[PDB]
């Protein structure tokens, strides 16, 4: 039984594992499309000025 | 050999619980392989629409 | 053992993000650079041009 | 209430501190009255819209499913819903995985909670409300996400009151396998797969099935089929994770030879040994519609595979196989790749890796795959292929270098990697191209060093 | 008129091209063996069994 | 007296276009560390230009 | 009878992303101007025609 509780309760210990992974990885996503939105905005940017250069 | 019997039957059980052990550790890994390609994707997707 | 993985996976994610802000940082850098390069050399040229 | 706070101010005979600019209108308490008991008007009768999405954003995060679906309709609230109810919760939500709608998801989500943590799933009352959220959420449900099924819910009766569903996942078992360890807890008993069977029966939107990590058995595949057979809109079928053996395959051959829709079919994790794939590819002799079929972990072995392999040379609508976890040897080698190299051979992403393909495979192999040109994705890595004591001392010094692939594996796939960039036009840079590469840019740059040192040393007179 | 001028786009692709298959092999050499092991491992067991 | 609806880079990006009469000394370069403004910095991320 | 057209470009047609983000930066920059001269004569500084 405890044998078990150990493999369950690793359970546990996976399920708040996996929450910290989704939570970096959505966090991480999330910046990068800001980072990314803020890039093409920039680029539109050059895009458009560089025309009048 | 009933006792006997029960270092089979129920080492059985305990090895039963290190194969299915095993069978999570792999979902897990099978898991994190497809979240890390899913990294892997958005990279190269970034990497392309640039 | 929860604790270290738990520790591990947000020490691993503030690299992670570390990293990516890195990158924009640098990136923007750049551009913001090149961009510089656009308006104040537009005038500088314009100077130029009436010169010559 | 701030007529109480005029009173008191007329009262004192003060300058009146309610400047004109200060009044919020019976509009605003009214509706202000309506966010705070959405419940009172879930479908906001007589009250305009504006008010409606007004209240309904204003709501809080944790309405019960049963007025906020029906009655809600803003995306809003939905996702907010979700976020507060799972924003912290281990469980994250994504907007790309439900339809991109966060209320349909937040329907699905609540429906997996509640299936899951039924406790005493056949009580009464719960079934009331299981029938009222079935009815509320019909339209707006289609999928459902349950773990661990701790103990037997009715299956059919779920399907019976959702007609939208399309994609099933079950896995019985314990979601708290803690203080009690009982291995007929964990897995669908007889009950609950004649149960699921049934309602695979009785569904006729349902498209996909994964009913793996049950440890399912030929009995529970035969009882599941026994609805099965009377389906006919499941596409994809998943027997992972389980127990199912050659009867089961032989049930699933049969299925295959007497149905025309499924595509998806994933045996792997099972008993299917050599007769088990020899009835399968039997039935995939006559089929025609099987795309995608995975056996990996099952104990085929080389013959079984080899039999599987001279049955898909005329069952060539296979585009999709996953042949790993049968260790495979130099004849199985031998005949994927005839199989492959064949002009007419359909399949397009292999993974036999897992196999015992040796030196010996590596020159049937490389052959198929030189006269195949239509595979695009290929597994061979972890095989017992010559590798070099560079690799060797690589695989020593990282023991997750183990992972690396032999030269000859790299090789291997990079022929098929011509082949796919040669069909979908693109270059091939190989190893030696790279590194060539790179060193005519190193003896270019070599070369244009000294020309400016001769530029510069004629000014100096 | 410089053919690398007009064809910047198509040296860049080459360039991704070369880049993409970097990285696929560098994933795929450290994607899977163990999973191979233990599929192995169970097999033998079943069989040891 | 007279006021200006949108805000620029010109102005502060225009001023390290200095180095014209660079032909001399090469002195030390690692005094010149000044301490690069915080507050500045970020005043100029938050109020992206327009 | 130039919006008549059967094909009108498109810069007569439509805001873009930047030139939307620069439209709304405008009109705040116009509401803080009116907020601050509440008193003064409203002087219709044309800035945005059709």
């Amino acid at each position: 039984v405890y044998k078990q509780k150990i493999k369950h309760l690793l359970f546990q210990n996976q399920d708040q594992q996996s929450e910290l992974k989704k939570d970096v990885e959505v966090t991480l996503k999330q910046l990068e499309d800001q980072h990314r939105i803020k890039s093409r905005e920039l680029k539109t940017d050059v895009r458009s000025l560089k025309v009048t250069k | 050999e009933a006792f006997i019997q029960m270092l089979d039957k129920n080492l059985d059980e305990a090895e039963d619980q290190f194969q299915i052990a095993l069978r999570n550790h792999l979902i897990h890994i099978e898991n994190l392989m497809q979240l890390q390609e899913a990294r892997m994707r958005g990279l190269a997707e970034e990497f392309n629409r640039d | 053992e929860q604790e270290k993985s738990n520790l591990n996976i947000e020490d691993d994610g503030k690299k992670a993000k570390e990293k990516e802000d890195a990158y924009f940082e640098d990136i923007t850098k750049n551009m913001k650079q090149l961009k510089t390069q656009l308006k104040s050399e537009y005038l500088e040229k314009e100077k130029a041009n009436i010169q010559q | 209430m701030l007529a109480k706070k005029l009173a008191l101010a007329r009262s004192q005979g003060k300058p009146d501190p309610f400047k004109k600019d200060e009044f919020p209108l019976l509009q605003h308490i009214a509706v202000e009255v309506v966010s705070q008991n959405y419940i009172l008007y879930p479908d906001l009768k007589g009250v305009p819209e504006n008010v409606r999405d007004t209240i309904i954003s204003k709501i809080t995060t944790d309405l019960d499913i049963l007025t906020m679906a029906p009655n809600i309709d803003q995306e809003s609230f939905w996702q907010r819903a979700c976020k507060n109810r799972w924003e912290k919760s281990q469980k994250s939500i994504n907007i790309e995985e439900h339809g991109r709608s966060w209320k349909v998801a937040y329907l699905e989500r609540y429906m997996e909670e509640f299936l899951t943590n039924i406790q005493n799933a056949d009580d009464p009352n719960k079934k009331q409300i299981l029938q009222a959220e079935l009815k509320a959420a019909a339209s707006w449900i289609h999928t459902l996400n349950l773990q661990n099924i701790n103990q037997n819910i009715d299956i059919d009766f779920i399907c019976k009151y959702l007609p939208l569903l399309t994609s099933l996942t079950l896995t019985y078992g314990t979601k708290y396998s803690g203080m009690d360890y009982n291995k007929q807890s964990v897995g669908m008993k007889l009950s609950e797969a004649a149960n699921l069977g049934e309602a695979i029966k009785n569904c006729y939107s349902l498209l996909s099935l994964n009913i793996s990590a049950n440890m399912i058995d030929d009995d529970l595949l035969r009882f599941i089929m026994a609805g099965v057979n009377m389906n006919i809109s499941l596409i994809e079928l998943n027997l992972s994770h389980n127990k199912i053996e050659d009867q089961g395959a032989r049930r699933i051959a049969k299925f295959l030879m007497r149905n025309e829709i499924l595509l998806y079919l994933n045996l792997g994790n099972n008993l299917i040994g050599y007769e088990g794939s020899r009835y399968l590819a039997q039935a995939l002799k006559v089929n025609k519609n099987l795309q995608s079929l995975n056996l990996k972990l099952n104990n085929l072995g080389d013959k079984a595979g080899k039999k599987l392999f001279q049955d898909l040379m005329l069952n060539k609508t296979l585009l999709e196989l996953d042949v790993s976890g049968n260790q495979f040897e130099f004849e199985t080698a031998l005949k994927l790749s005839d199989y492959v190299a064949d002009s007419m051979c359909g399949l397009k992403v292999l993974n036999i890796a897992n196999n015992d393909f040796n030196d010996s495979c590596y020159e049937n192999l490389k052959t198929g795959f030189t006269k195949n040109y239509s595979l695009a994705k290929l597994d061979l890595r972890g095989n017992k292929f010559s590798k070099t004591q560079e690799e060797k001392e690589q695989e020593l010094k990282d023991p997750f270098r183990m992972f690396n692939l032999s030269q000859t594996e790299k090789e291997l796939t990079q022929i098929i990697i011509r082949h796919d960039l040669t069909a979908q036009k693109i270059q091939f840079f190989s190893e030696s191209d790279l590194d060539k590469i790179k060193q005519l840019k190193e003896l270019q740059g070599a070369k244009q060093e000294p020309e400016k040192v001769i530029q510069q040393d004629q000014n100096k007179e | 008129m410089n053919p690398s001028q007009t064809q910047k786009g198509k040296i860049q692709i080459q360039v991704s091209r070369g880049s993409i298959d970097l990285l696929v092999r560098t994933m795929y050499e450290d994607i899977n063996n163990i999973k191979l092991k233990n599929e192995r491992f169970q097999k033998k067991k079943r069989a040891e069994d | 007296n007279w006021e200006y609806v949108m805000l620029d880079t010109l102005l502060f990006n225009k001023g390290n276009g200095n180095d014209e009469e660079g032909n001399e000394n090469i002195d030390d370069p690692l005094n010149k560390q000044a301490q690069r403004d915080p507050e500045q910095e970020q005043l100029q991320d938050i109020a992206q230009l327009l | 009878e130039f919006k008549e057209q059967e094909n009108i470009p498109r810069q007569y047609i439509e805001n873009s992303p930047k030139e939307e983000l620069v439209l709304e930066h405008v009109i705040q920059f116009k509401r803080q101007f009116q907020y601050q001269l509440y008193y003064e004569d409203k002087r219709d500084l044309f800035l945005y025609p059709k």
